[PDB]
């Protein structure tokens, strides 16, 4: 069976370049399969970047001259793989990048139309994050208060942060909102909990925020 | 405003498959001898094998899924039995055999036996006491002097291809009927898969000898420029890999023994052709190959592997692994007889980056089950005297090893044994399609009222 | 470039239902070179239908496409749990291949009024130099909800950011976080700070606010 | 010119409409293992008479060219006259037509000869 | 409309002259006991080429409809125009005409194409 | 009830059910098959 395995996640700064690998196991050759690279911006649609069919590289006019797409047939060791290289990165290129494998053998297949084709097999994806900021631990503040309270995890980079309450004791009614990317090019999110107000003075509530990139760990008490 | 318009006989074709038919020309048809090998009813070849080139046509070729092979695979087997059925059935030959190590003066550590056994005649009552000389591979012993019996007796009913019919491979041109055609991929460096740049159509193939052989290809087509490397998938070691020479290689195969053929009457109308005593010197079969062009062949080959594998690496040759004798050794018919040869010293080598000849031992086996089909065997009658056949080596079949050590060394040995690979040697450039002469395309035209 | 306008952006359905997603193109695509994809969150998309109504090897028979002129429709009769997710339509009649805006396919649930809370900035934030006010909208169905920040009975825009949770298997509802951020100095330039929620489940817009110190 | 069998393939259709009588002529071309050469040419006369049958029951009844009262619908491969004949070959074009050929063909058989050949007896019965 | 193969059979001929392209299109349909499936499709091409043979050597040369210069003799089951097409079916009518069909057919082959096709070379020898 | 001619007793008469009827047929003995070699390629499967 066909499995497309691409490279690991990379974080990089603007003005730099980057190449993502795409292991194509199961494909017999890129002479009977074409490789299409498609980008998916955060929480939006997908975008065609380029392809390589009949060993002919391609660009979107939008991405004309900014990108290079190469591929090589299988080594005796390894199956054939394609590589997507991007230059002069901007924060507007931050997205997930997809590998595509489509059989080109039959002219009538309907999957392809003179180079412009649909995408039959896909890979896991490579997250490329473009930002000028460096690693930084989060500043955690309390969202003090049936009533609700929470923790506000602000000014952190890069993702992700894990939020747990009372060292995992409080799990029901816990909403840890996803990260939003601030104007400062920094991440920030909040995690809230709904609990009965009769127990606000009885029990104590503490959220546990951990950030592995900065190796920082803080436990913030949400006093009413 | 566009309409629909029908056009008959448009250059629209689609890919399909059907039954093809042979062409043996007329010259090997005259070989006759009561159905020499294949050619009996075979259609003649075109005197001018018209080859028409098509332009602006990008066609994707696959030799490994090509259907013309499976046909050629089955016909040779059916045509095989079509000889054996009128021929002499040796099923009564399964008998207790009293045999002896053949007469020679010591210096051994045999394989030939003086075999006395009680047989039958054309007259059903009276019987026969006869002796014959057999190779060790056609019999097996059973447990005073040791007694022996044939190897096929507990497997498959044995027949004998009558001496009129020969085994000699006769060039065959496979042809296609109307509404179809055959396409020849002529581009010099072609790996057999993907699209084919040079596409030309013919109604018949070139001369193809259906050589029944293993581990080596003889008399076939030669490649062009670099020696071409063709494999369906090279990442799989299990899939066989085929090569094609630009330079043909000479080999002289001989059975040096001078045989006698004893024709004994099992009839009426039946009879059995046995082996008589060798006349004079006792020698053994063998074939010679030039070591010089051989060493240069491996050098020109190893430079071609370093395009697909590494720029600079190590390449080692070693002898085969295991299997039936039809695989582990080299099988083929030399004029009447089927030789099985030891291939070892050819492949004794280790290559990295930057006047005499060779010789190989050989064995002959008469009883042959080839294509393994049980319930029916065949016996090849012995040919009188010294046998000699000269062959020209146009192709190869190989397999690869396994993970071993990371990016260290790759080893190669003989392989194959499925005769479908034998037919892929000449069929790599061929494939079949079908015509769709009807088509509908818009224009301003419209019919009447 | 062809522009694919998908519709609807979001639909709600329940197991066994027959559901329809339409996708209209800017030009007419006669060759029916349009495909359909399903993307569950995080995992890669799966090709479902090509060339209009061609079924990819292994795609259930429940998926079927119809192509007529400019309009295209993907149809899912007998909707299953495994089917829920987001769907996209793709054309490849002209270079480059282009996708649609997307259609979320959520589960059905009774309309739920949102629980609204307002959170003032922590005193630790004020001596840090920045001030963040959070408005929490919890367990709201459907997910269409607008929030605005009113200071001095005056609108404030461009400085508020939102974040929304993802479908809960137990309640099938959503929660949203609206974070309003501004400078320390601007924070004490007024007394009142208000979060107003407009939602279908509420008879009239519910406003929850706070004065400084209260 | 004589490009032989299929020789005008990768050229476009407006110039490739010249080997029609070439490929139309080479369509018909007129105990075991004698059976191998007998079954093969059976499909030649069947493939020929299928083309002659469709050419007869369509409103054409004559070889190598036809016109129709059937409209070219805008649901069918909408191209200009250069973009049909002069820009696209026969494989390239018939590739694009491969969906809607039957929707053409029912109008070829039924809206023409069930209609206009019915009109021949009605206009000739006087 | 299409009631299938032989769909308008027991209806009269004037309402039943519309399955002609149905039954004309559905006439051709494209070692031991392999012969059982072999002999089946042999008679169809001989029946069909017999129909194109006699259809060609009748004065018609077109499909599904024809008209003749041959008079209908009053001894040939004399019925009025409703009593032919709209009162009697194809089996009921062919019952009545089946005695006299060859008396028609010799006039179809011989008084038309040995006459009026022979007159064409006279009219066009200039 | 279908018969070519019912006045002739000799002609067989055929019937057709509207209701199918169940039957369970068994060979209760547990047989052994002895395959004995009459070959080559021939052999006979006996009863054990």
């Amino acid at each position: 069976q066909i499995h497309l395995v691409q490279s690991g996640t990379e974080v990089k700064k603007p003005g730099s370049s980057v190449t993502v690998s795409c292991k194509a196991y199961g494909v017999n050759t890129f002479g009977l399969y074409a490789v299409n690279w498609v980008r998916q911006a955060p929480g939006q649609s997908l975008e065609y970047i380029g392809q390589i069919w009949r060993w002919k590289s391609s660009a979107s006019h939008h991405f004309r001259g900014r990108v290079l797409i190469s591929a090589v047939d299988l080594t005796g060791s390894s199956p054939p793989i394609s590589s997507l290289e991007i230059k002069n990165l901007t924060s507007d290129d931050t997205a997930v990048y997809f590998c595509t494998t489509t059989s080109t053998y039959d002219r009538w297949s309907g999957l392809h139309h003179d180079g412009v084709m649909a995408f039959s097999s896909w890979g896991q994806g490579t997250l490329i994050s473009v930002s000028a900021a460096s690693t930084k631990g989060p500043s955690v503040f309390p969202l003090a208060p049936t009533a609700a309270l929470g923790c506000l995890v602000k000014d952190y980079f890069p993702e992700p942060v894990t939020v747990s309450w009372n060292s995992g004791a409080l799990t029901s009614g816990v909403h840890t909102f996803p990260a939003v990317l601030q104007s400062s090019g920094l991440y920030s999110l909040s995690s809230v909990v709904t609990v009965p107000s009769s127990s606000l003075g009885t029990q104590t509530y503490i959220c546990n925020v951990n950030h592995k990139p900065s190796n920082t760990k803080v436990d913030k008490r949400v006093e009413p | 405003n566009l309409w629909v318009t029908v056009y008959y006989g448009v250059p629209v074709w689609k890919d399909a498959e059907t039954t093809l038919f042979c062409a043996s020309d007329a010259k090997a048809y005259e070989t006759e001898k009561h159905n020499v090998w294949a050619t009996h009813a075979c259609v003649p070849t075109d005197p001018n094998p018209q080859e028409i080139h098509l332009e602006n046509v990008t066609e994707e070729f696959n030799m490994w899924k090509n259907n013309m092979v499976e046909q050629m695979h089955t016909d040779i087997i059916s045509l095989w039995d079509q000889s054996l059925k009128p021929c002499v059935k040796l099923t009564p030959l399964c008998v207790t055999l009293q045999c002896t190590n053949v007469t020679n003066n010591i210096t051994d550590d045999g394989e030939l036996k003086n075999c006395s056994f009680n047989m039958t005649t054309e007259l059903r009552d009276k019987k026969q006491k006869v002796y014959s000389l057999f190779y060790r591979l056609d019999v097996v012993q059973i447990n005073s002097n040791k007694e022996y019996r044939l190897i096929n007796c507990n497997t498959s009913a044995i027949t004998q291809a009558c001496p009129k019919v020969s085994f000699e491979p006769i060039p065959i041109h496979y042809c296609a009927p109307a509404g179809f055609a055959i396409l020849k991929c002529k581009d010099k460096k072609f790996n057999g898969t993907g699209p084919c740049p040079s596409v030309s159509t013919v109604q018949c193939t070139h001369g193809i000898k259906p050589v029944v052989s293993t581990q080596l290809l003889l008399n076939g087509s030669l490649a062009e420029e670099e020696v071409m490397i063709r494999s369906e998938n090279i990442t799989n070691n299990a899939k066989n890999i085929l090569v094609q020479f630009n330079t043909p290689v000479q080999i002289n195969c001989t059975r040096p023994n001078n045989n006698t053929r004893k024709s004994i009457r099992i009839g009426p109308g039946q009879a059995f052709y046995a082996t008589g005593d060798i006349i004079g010197d006792i020698r053994q079969a063998h074939c010679n190959v030039s070591k010089a062009t051989w060493n240069e062949t491996l050098g020109k080959v190893v430079k071609q592997l370093r395009k697909h594998f590494g720029n600079n690496t190590i390449i080692r040759f070693a002898n085969s692994s295991g299997g039936d004798l039809e695989v582990t050794t080299h099988s083929f018919n030399c004029g009447g007889e089927f030789f099985y040869c030891n291939t070892s010293g050819l492949f004794n080598s280790t290559w990295i980056s930057n006047n005499d000849s060779i010789t190989l031992p050989c064995r002959i086996k008469q009883i042959i089950n080839m294509w393994q089909r049980i319930g029916q065997a065949m016996y090849a009658p012995p040919i009188q005297g010294v046998i000699r056949c000269v062959s020209n080596i146009t192709g190869l079949i190989l397999t690869r090893d396994g993970g071993s050590t990371n990016s260290t060394t790759e080893t190669f040995r003989p392989g194959g044994g499925d005769m479908r690979d034998n037919w892929r040697s000449e069929l790599y450039k061929y494939k079949v399609v079908k015509i769709e002469p009807l088509g509908v395309a818009p224009t301003r035209c419209k019919r009447r009222v | 470039d062809i522009q694919m306008t998908q519709s609807p952006s979001t639909l709600s359905a329940s197991t066994g239902d027959t559901v329809r997603i339409s996708c209209r193109a800017s030009q007419s695509i006669t060759g029916n070179w349009v495909a359909w994809y399903q993307q569950r969150p995080g995992k890669a998309p799966r090709l479902l239908i090509y060339r209009g109504a061609a079924l990819l090897g292994g795609v259930p028979s429940r998926f079927r496409g119809s192509a007529a002129g400019t309009d295209f429709t993907l149809t899912i009769g007998n909707l299953q749990a495994e089917d829920f997710g987001t769907f996209y339509c793709q054309q490849y009649d002209t270079y480059p291949g282009t996708f649609g805006q997307g259609t979320k396919v959520e589960v059905k649930r009774t309309v739920a009024a949102p629980s609204v809370f307002i959170f003032p900035p922590s005193d630790e934030q004020l001596k840090s130099g920045t001030a963040s006010v959070v408005c929490l909208l919890n367990n709201f169905y459907p997910r269409e909800a607008k929030v605005q920040w009113k200071v001095d009975n005056a609108l404030q825009s461009g400085n508020s950011q939102e974040s929304v949770t993802e479908q809960d298997s137990k309640d099938s509802t959503y929660s949203l976080s609206s974070t309003l951020t501004l400078s320390k100095a601007d924070y004490e330039k007024h007394k009142v700070y208000a979060c107003e929620v407009t939602h279908q489940g509420l008879s009239s817009p519910v406003t929850k606010s706070f004065n400084r110190g209260e | 010119v004589f490009l032989g069998f299929l020789g005008a393939a990768g050229s476009t259709m407006g110039a490739a409409s010249m080997t029609l009588t070439v490929q139309a002529r080479n369509l018909l071309s007129g105990t075991v293992w004698g059976i191998k050469q007998l079954q093969a040419r059976v499909l030649a006369v069947e493939r020929y008479l299928r083309d002659q049958q469709l050419l007869g029951i369509w409103g054409c009844s004559g070889k190598l060219i036809c016109c129709t009262n059937v409209p070219w619908n805008s649901s069918w491969s909408n191209r200009n006259l250069s973009e049909i004949w002069d820009n696209m070959t026969w494989l390239q074009w018939d590739k694009e037509i491969s969906n809607y050929t039957q929707i053409i063909y029912g109008l070829l058989e039924e809206s023409q000869n069930q209609q206009e050949k019915n009109e021949q007896d009605l206009l000739a019965l006087d």
